[PDB]
């Protein structure tokens, strides 16, 4: 039962007091020790990464194959792209020299 | 010119005010950054549309730093103006203070301009800023501040050379010699590749975000995600499509391929994600990855869309980093397992989640909603399927959104009290911005 | 000649220096491109400003000639009621081709050519059923329409 | 219902809860908060600033959209005339399809043609000699 | 009159949300509701008239242009043409009936002007939906009603099946949106415009049917995408009549009506294997509300197929929509007024007997069912027997497999309707609780329906209504038979030792539980590897100790 303001405002600390004051803090959690072993855990999970075979293997077919094939969509997008617009083969990044940057004063 | 010199001097000032008289601090360090909003603003009055691309133009001689205005710079300008002083209102003391105070120098005359050397100059001159802002010794972390210094240092230090390199082929960084001179394009377009595929988050160089977008205070967070990732694509807009043109189309199916698994993965890790600031930093990988490919399409409007998906992340993100620093300061932990049932004990501050929850989701009626469709118009005038990517993995977003605001506002109600007048104020300019620019974005 | 190169970059940059102009026009809205035979425009900046203005303002004005055409064909079309399909195929093809004009020209470096009106597609399933024919084995392809929306 | 009755007066005075957890002390008004005057002055001003530029801005001035919409109107208009003229000319429309033809395009293209005389492109290319020197003729007895 | 139709059950909405609803209470709201919802009918009602039977269209420029980027061009504009006036007429008139049975329904609900508010919100964004003429703003009218349905859903959220239906709904829609979206993008362009009148497709590259066709899909839950349906009963009572009467469900159906770019093969097979799949699902049900919400399942998949027949069969498709809606919305009004007859049970083995109701709801459920199955000269039977005679005379091969797998959906429709009649009333009594309802606002409510019933058989829908498409006597007289078999068959009440088809159907196929692990589980186990193993691991830079 604090009493943190005078009749005119005026808040007070109540340092000395003994009613607790409703503060800043007044709401914060109490801790369950699990969850935030858990969340601490799942905070540093770098450290228990390993090369066994199920990391090796899901890395290959899901990372690298998904990184293969958004590659290659890529490719395919800009060749067909290139073909719906008229252009001969574009050279990309190593690809042997070719066109790149069509001229606005040419008609494709 | 004058009146930059006026602002930064006006700015300045705080550090010489009696610590004893809290009052006129606040206040000071506040009006500092209120001012050059109304500045901007001005500046927006100022521009004739129907000019010429550059307007308002100074250069300082023979030091680089040439300056200039375009659309881009402008919306992105008035951006950080308007969330500046709102982390004004967000920190306690005078060094948090000067800290913000700096960064809005570094960060306005980095936006603007037109001196590749200047760039850089100005914009890395911002990262002990970062390392003392995001290691701050009770509360922050040491690693985090590292990591994110160590991913921009590599990056900046990739660049440098080839900025040096043009700058002895022609004679000058000045952007607008620098885009009629011939160039050994490959070298600098890998450079600038190196700085703006850290500044914004591109895999496999984006692993600093989680961890510095976190460890942040809610003003650092705000910061981060609203403005400083968006000097990437302003780092493309302006350097890298004017100068090297032949590298932006040759290296088009990497960078295309980079963004496609970008936005797959960090949408996948972001649904097994059990921290709430570490939801929201995750997501905004996958709206960058949206806003690169739409900036290298080149498409049919690629500038203003891609400018337009910047303000609205700039808009939408940092409304929800701000109430989870709410939840986190006045409840003191950000693990999803102890919140439930916000709605009946947060309603105000629930209704607000909501709402840029379905932001943060593209609805209409937000402004994320016209972003992303032009942003898809620019990218399907290249093909069709690269389009069809990005719509068919709407689920995928709406899956770890839905799941994050149902598990933490509804059920049985344990936690804090709802809004004060102060933190609904911090978040009101977002929602009045956001409702204007989804429903009347343009005369 | 490099020397011949040299005194036209001196003429265009005194022209460029003294010029001026005024009453109601704006500089970078010019009338006229300046026409050149120069190899890679980018050689005189002044010349590559002054037809990246130039080049803008063809791109507005399209858009608002595609904007002019939508509100005419929309009129024609809701007066028409369900007679729309005799009477304002004429105003959908010049929509659809002013579309097109303002798609495909300064396209970019990236993108496709757009087809409003399934033109292009159709043409090439003519040129493919003239080749099957020719060829004498049966057409793996549709046969190519008359006309496939509204306009073309 | 209260009362006994849909139509009774209503059982609830006082206040039904706190806005922003507000609690007036002693009956006396609310005291403001040290960022308020700044606050709403600054994002009124902006706010009203924003306004201003929306709504008494010259038009050209405010988006070049405003520019182009007089100027493409009467290009339009002397492009309609055009276009039916060319409906009703069938050695015009050959000689504009031979054009499309030298400048790889298509005879349902012939249409583009006429509205792109206007183009950099089109302009340069008359004056390099990679447009066919008809196509100005074209122009000419089109526009007569 | 024309904007008052859609502008202002938004206004009732933004009323009855806001913090002006403070000073009101749930007395004062349910007052502001049901006039918010009275008006918005009457003006419908003039629009109607003026557009269907006078045919003059009215397009209005309501708030400029949008957003105009490029050739990209958004405007804030509708159009009132004849399709437009029906659905506004239908969704209008649904939704006043509903708002006057919910003001009383939800009348001990703590947050009662809250519900009401979001009823209007649904309402509005239905009618936006509708009335836009261009895509843009149909898609602002299509996110509408589904943010809608989502706070509608899970409204009692405290309960966790609650918002977990919510959130499946949501993700559901979002697949199909997603796929919307791509083909709004096809259309813009390969034709130019966004507005519909400019829309006249004669031949289009197969992936604009295709990919409109599952957006359609989505919202009005066909096959493979159903799965939502039958979990949104979560909802209280008035969520589901205007769920499955007026907004939502029919919105997918409206869309393909409008464009007309599909392909028919895809639709004639989805169409009419999801209507004889939903009738084999609510045969095998015992919960009240789930039989009438697949009953709703199967008559989208019969006007799928009419409008897979044609540009008449698209007529025949928009009027069994109108038709629809109100039996729909009279099933579901009656069936919550049995529920809280019997103490909020749902089940129908614990029904029986003519006390726990008004004798106004047994009539209402009695009418309504009639109309449902069929019975001659009611509303259903005219729309319904339209597109199976349409349907037996088309010239499609595949059309002749999907009028049988129709003639087999009207027998089980049949069975199972007079299955709820009969455990609801006929049988012995075998529940604990009997607290009939007999309020004026819900029996008004349902009269107000029945009324529409009445109409649609006095005023037909289209001047399809006695056409004669020339069949014989025994095909057009068959599904007279088909009722009059599921009617005797349910009043046996016979059953079929066949235990393990009775536990496959009963359990719906297994939609959920093989959905729960074919995309749901491996997106999960995905996220664990990217984070896990990619971020933590294949990309993780360490420290360098020292
Ligand atoms: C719908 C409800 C879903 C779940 C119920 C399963 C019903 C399936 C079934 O065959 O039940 C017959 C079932 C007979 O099964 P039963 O009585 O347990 O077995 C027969 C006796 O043991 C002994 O009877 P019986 O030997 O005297 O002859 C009865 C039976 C023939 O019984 C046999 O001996 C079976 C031999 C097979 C060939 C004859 O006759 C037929 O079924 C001939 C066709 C009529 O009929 C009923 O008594 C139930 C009537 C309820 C409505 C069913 C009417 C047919 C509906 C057609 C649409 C089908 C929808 C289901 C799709 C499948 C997925
Ligand atoms: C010279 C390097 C200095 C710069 C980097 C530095 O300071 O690293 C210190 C730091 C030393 O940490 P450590 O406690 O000695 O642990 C060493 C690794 O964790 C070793 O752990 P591990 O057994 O997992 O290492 C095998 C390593 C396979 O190692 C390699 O792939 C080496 C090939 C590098 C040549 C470039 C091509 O595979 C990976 O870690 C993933 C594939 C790397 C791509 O190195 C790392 O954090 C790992 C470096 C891996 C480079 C790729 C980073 C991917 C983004
Ligand atoms: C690349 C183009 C720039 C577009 C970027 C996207 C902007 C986001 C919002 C879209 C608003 C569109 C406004 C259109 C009319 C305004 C004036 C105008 O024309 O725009 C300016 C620039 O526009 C702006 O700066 C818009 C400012 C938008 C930023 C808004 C976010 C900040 C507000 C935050 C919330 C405040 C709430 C406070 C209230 C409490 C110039 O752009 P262009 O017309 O493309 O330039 C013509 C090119 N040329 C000269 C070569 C012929
Ligand atoms: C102090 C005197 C020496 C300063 C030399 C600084 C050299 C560079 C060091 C790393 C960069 C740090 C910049 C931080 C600026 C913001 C900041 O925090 O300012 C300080 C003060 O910083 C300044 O010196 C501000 C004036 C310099 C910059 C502005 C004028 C020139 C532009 C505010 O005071 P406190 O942090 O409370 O000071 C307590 C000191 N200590 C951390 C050691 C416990
Ligand atoms: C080392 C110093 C610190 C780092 C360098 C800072 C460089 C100065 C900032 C950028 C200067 C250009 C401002 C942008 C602009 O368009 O300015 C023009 C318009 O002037 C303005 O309205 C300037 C507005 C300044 C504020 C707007 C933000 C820009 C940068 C902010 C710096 C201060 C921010 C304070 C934050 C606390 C120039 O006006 P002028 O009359 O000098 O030029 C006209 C002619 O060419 C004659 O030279
Ligand atoms: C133009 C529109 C202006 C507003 C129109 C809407 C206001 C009419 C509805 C008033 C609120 C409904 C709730 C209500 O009045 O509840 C009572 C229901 O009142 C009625 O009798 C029904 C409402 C009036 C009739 C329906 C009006 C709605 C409009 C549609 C009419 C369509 C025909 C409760 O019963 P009672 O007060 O009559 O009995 C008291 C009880 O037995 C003792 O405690
Ligand atoms: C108060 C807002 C009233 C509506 C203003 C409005 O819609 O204006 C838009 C700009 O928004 C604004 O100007 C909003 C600025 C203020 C923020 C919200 C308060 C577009 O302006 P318009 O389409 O009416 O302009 C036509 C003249 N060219
Ligand atoms: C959190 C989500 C909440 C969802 C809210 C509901 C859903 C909303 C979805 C759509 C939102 C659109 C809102 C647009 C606001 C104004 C934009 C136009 C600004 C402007 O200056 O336009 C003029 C304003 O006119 C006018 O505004 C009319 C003049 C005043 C007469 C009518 C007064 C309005 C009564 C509305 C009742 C309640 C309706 C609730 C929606 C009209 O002229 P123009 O320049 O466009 O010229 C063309 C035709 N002349
Ligand atoms: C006892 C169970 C018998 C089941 C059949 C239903 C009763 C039909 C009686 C019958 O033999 O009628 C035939 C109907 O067959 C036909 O030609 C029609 C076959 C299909 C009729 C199915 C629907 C029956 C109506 C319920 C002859 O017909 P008719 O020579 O009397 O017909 C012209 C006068 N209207
Ligand atoms: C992100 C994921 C998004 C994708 C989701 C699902 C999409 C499934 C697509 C399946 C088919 C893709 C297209 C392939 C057939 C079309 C073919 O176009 O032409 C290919 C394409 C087109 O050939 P062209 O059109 O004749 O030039 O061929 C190429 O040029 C690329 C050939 C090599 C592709 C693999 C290269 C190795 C990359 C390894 C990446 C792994 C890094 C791991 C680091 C950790």
């Amino acid at each position: 039962e604090a009493k943190q303001f005078t009749p005119d405002g005026k808040y007070m600390p109540g340092i000395f007091s003994k009613a607790k004051p409703l503060d800043r803090s007044t709401q914060w959690v109490h801790k369950n020790p699990y969850i935030e072993a858990w969340y601490y855990r799942r905070d540093h999970f770098e450290n228990e990464f390993v090369w066994n075979y199920r990391t090796t293997i899901e890395a290959l077919w899901f990372l690298g194959g998904f990184t293969a094939a958004a590659y290659a969509l890529s490719v395919f997008a800009f060749r067909q792209a290139d073909r719906r617009s008229g252009y001969p083969k574009r050279q990309i990044l190593g690809d042997e020299p070719a066109m790149v940057l069509p001229d606005e004063r040419q008609f494709y | 010119m004058f009146i930059s010199v006026l602002l930064i001097l006006f700015a300045l000032c705080v550090t010489l005010i009696p610590e004893a008289h809290y009052h006129m601090v606040r206040v000071w360090s506040f009006v500092a950054t209120i001012i050059p909003m109304w500045v901007v603003t001005w500046m927006w009055w100022n521009f004739d549309a129907s000019g010429h691309g550059l307007q308002m133009l100074v250069i300082l001689g023979r030091s680089h730093l040439a300056f200039g205005i375009d659309g881009v710079a402008l919306s992105l300008m008035l951006l950080t103006t308007v969330l500046f002083p709102i982390c004004m209102m967000l920190l306690r003391t005078v060094a948090g203070f000067m800290t913000f105070i700096l960064l809005e120098v570094l960060v306005l005359s980095a936006l603007c301009v037109l001196d590749l050397l200047g760039f850089y100059i100005l914009f890395e001159a911002s990262l002990i800023l970062l390392f003392l802002l995001i290691g701050r010794a009770p509360y922050g972390s040491l690693e985090a501040a590292y990591k994110i210094v160590l991913y921009t240092m590599a990056g900046s230090l990739v660049l440098l050379p080839t900025l040096f390199m043009i700058y002895s082929e022609c004679g000058t960084t000045n952007v607008l010699y620098m885009t009629c001179a011939y160039n050994h394009q490959t070298v600098l377009g890998w450079g600038l590749l190196a700085v703006l595929a850290v500044k914004i988050p591109l895999m496999p160089v984006h692993l600093w975000l989680p961890e510095a977008h976190v460890a942040a205070p809610t003003a650092g967070s705000v910061l981060l995600a609203g403005v400083l990732l968006k000097l990437g694509g302003i780092g493309f807009l302006r350097f890298m499509l004017p100068v090297v043109p032949e590298f932006c189309v040759s290296v088009f199916p990497l960078v295309s391929t980079l963004c496609l698994v970008s936005f797959l993965f960090s949408t996948l890790s972001t649904l097994r994600q059990i921290d709430l600031k570490k939801i929201v930093a995750y997501s905004s990988i996958a709206h960058m990855s949206m806003v690169t490919l739409a900036i290298f399409s080149q498409s049919e409007f690629s500038a203003y869309s891609s400018s337009f998906l910047m303000i609205a992340h700039g808009l939408i993100s940092p409304a929800l980093f701000l109430i989870v620093g709410i939840l986190y300061d006045r409840a003191h932990t950000k693990f999803i397992l102890y919140f439930s049932g916000l709605g009946a004990s947060m309603p105000i501050g629930s209704t607000l989640f909501f709402l840029f929850t379905l932001g943060n989701l593209a609805f209409p009626l937000f402004p994320n909603f016209i972003a992303e469709v032009l942003c898809m118009v620019s990218i399907f005038a290249v093909h069709e399927l690269l389009a069809y990517v990005f719509c068919v993995c709407q689920v995928l977003g709406a899956a770890y959104g839905f799941w994050a605001f149902n598990r933490v506002v509804h059920g049985l109600p344990r936690g804090p009290a709802d809004v004060t007048r102060t933190e609904f104020h911090t978040v009101l300019p977002l929602l009045i911005g956001a409702v204007w620019l989804g429903i009347k974005p343009m005369a | 000649s490099v020397e011949e190169r040299q005194s036209f970059h001196d003429k265009v940059n005194d022209v460029f220096k003294n010029l001026t102009g005024e009453a109601g026009k704006r500089w970078a809205r010019p009338d006229e491109p300046i026409l050149h035979t120069l190899n890679d425009e980018k050689e005189e900046p002044h010349i590559f400003f002054h037809n990246t203005n130039y080049r803008t303002s063809r791109k507005y004005i399209n858009v608002e000639k595609t904007k002019i055409l939508r509100e005419q064909a929309l009129e024609c079309v809701r007066a028409a009621g369900t007679a729309r399909y005799h009477k304002c195929t004429e105003v959908m093809k010049r929509l659809q081709a002013a579309v097109r004009v303002a798609s495909n020209v300064d396209r970019g470096p990236l993108a496709r050519k757009r087809d409003v009106g399934f033109i292009y597609h159709n043409n090439r399933l003519r040129e493919l059923q003239q080749q099957a024919a020719e060829l004498e084995i049966e057409n793996p392809f549709p046969a190519p329409a008359k006309q496939a929306t509204g306009g073309y | 219902y209260p009362g006994g009755s849909f139509w009774s007066e209503g059982t609830q005075t006082g206040k039904n809860g706190f806005l922003f957890g507000e609690v007036p002390i002693n009956g006396q008004p609310r005291k403001t908060l040290w960022w308020e005057p700044y606050w709403y002055a600054g994002f009124g001003g902006m706010g009203v600033g924003v306004y201003l530029i929306y709504h008494a801005k010259p038009l050209e001035a405010l988006d070049i959209k405003y520019w182009a919409a007089p100027r493409a109107a009467k290009e339009l208009e002397t492009e309609m005339r055009m276009l039916d003229k060319l409906n009703e000319r069938p050695d015009l429309k050959e000689r504009l399809v031979a054009v499309c033809k030298d400048l790889n395009m298509i005879e349902d293209e012939a249409y583009d043609l006429v509205l792109m005389r206007n183009e950099y492109k089109v302009k340069l290319g008359m004056h390099t000699g990679r447009v066919p020197e008809d196509l100005k003729a074209i122009y000419e007895e089109l526009e007569a | 009159m024309f904007l008052l139709s859609v502008f202002f059950p938004l206004l009732g909405g933004l009323v009855n949300t806001s913090p002006i609803a403070r000073f009101l209470g749930h007395r004062g709201s349910s007052i502001i509701a049901i006039g918010c919802m009275v008006v918005a009918f009457i003006s419908s009602v003039v629009i109607y008239y003026e557009v269907v039977f006078m045919g003059c269209a009215v397009s209005v420029d309501v708030f400029g242009t949008w957003f105009s980027v490029g050739t990209f061009h958004a405007g804030w504009t509708f159009n009132f043409d004849l399709l437009t006036a029906n659905m506004l007429f239908t969704v209008t008139g649904v939704s006043m009936a509903v708002h006057m049975y919910a003001c009383d329904y939800m009348r001990q609900d703590p947050h009662l002007n809250l519900f009401l508010g979001y009823l209007s919100y649904f309402t509005g964004f239905m009618c936006v939906l509708v009335a836009a003429d261009n895509l843009l703003v149909m898609l602002v009218g299509w996110e509408g009603i589904g943010v809608c349905s989502y706070l509608l859903i899970g409204y009692w959220s405290h309960r966790l099946s609650a918002v977990k239906s919510a959130q499946k709904a949501i993700l559901v829609n979002r697949v199909s949106d997603g796929l919307l979206m791509w083909g709004v993008l096809w259309v813009w362009y390969h034709l130019g415009s966004l507005e519909y009148d400019l829309l006249n497709v004669y031949s289009a590259s197969g992936f604009v049917g295709l990919s409109i066709l599952i957006g359609a899909m989505g919202k009005s839950a066909q096959i493979l995408f159903h799965v939502w349906l039958a979990d949104a009963m979560e909802g209280p009572t008035p969520v589901s009549a205007l769920i499955h009467a007026a907004t939502l469900v029919t919105a997918g159906v409206y869309l393909l009506v409008r464009l007309h770019i599909h392909d028919e093969m895809f639709v004639i097979i989805v169409g009419s294997l999801t209507a004889f799949m939903a009738g084999v699902f609510g045969a095998t049900q015992s919960d009240l509300k789930r039989v009438i919400a697949y009953s709703t399942c199967s008559q989208l998949g019969y006007m799928m197929v009419s409008l897979g027949l044609g540009e008449t069969g698209g007529e025949a498709s928009m009027g069994h929509l109108m038709t629809h809606a109100s039996f729909k919305a009279a099933l579901f009004l009656a069936a919550g007024m049995v529920i809280s007859g019997n103490g909020g049970n749902q089940h129908i083995a614990r029904y029986g007997g003519s006390a726990h109701s008004a004798m106004f709801t047994m009539l209402t459920l009695m009418v309504a069912s009639l109309s449902l199955i069929g019975w001659p000269e009611l509303s259903g039977f005219y729309s319904k027997e339209t597109i199976l005679n349409l349907a037996a005379i088309c010239a499609d091969p595949i059309a002749d497999v999907a009028h049988t797998l129709l003639l087999l959906t009207a027998m089980l429709t049949s069975a199972y309707t007079t299955k709820l009649f009969y455990q609801c009333f006929m049988v012995d009594f075998s529940g604990s609780s009997v607290t009939p309802v007999r309020n004026v606002l819900p029996i008004l409510a349902m009269a107000i329906l029945l009324l529409d019933i009445m109409l649609k058989v006095w005023v037909g829908t289209n001047l399809l209504s006695g056409m004669l498409f020339f069949l014989p006597w025994g095909v057009k007289t068959l599904p007279f038979g088909l009722m009059v078999a599921g009617i005797l068959t349910a009043t046996a009440a016979v059953g079929s030792e066949r235990f393990t088809l009775i536990r496959f159907c009963g359990s719906r196929w297994g939609f959920d539980q093989l959905f729960a692990r074919s995309p749901v589980n491996p997106i999960f186990d995905l996220g664990r590897i990217t984070w896990a193993i990619g971020d933590r691991g294949l990309l993780s830079v360490g420290n360098l100790r020292a």
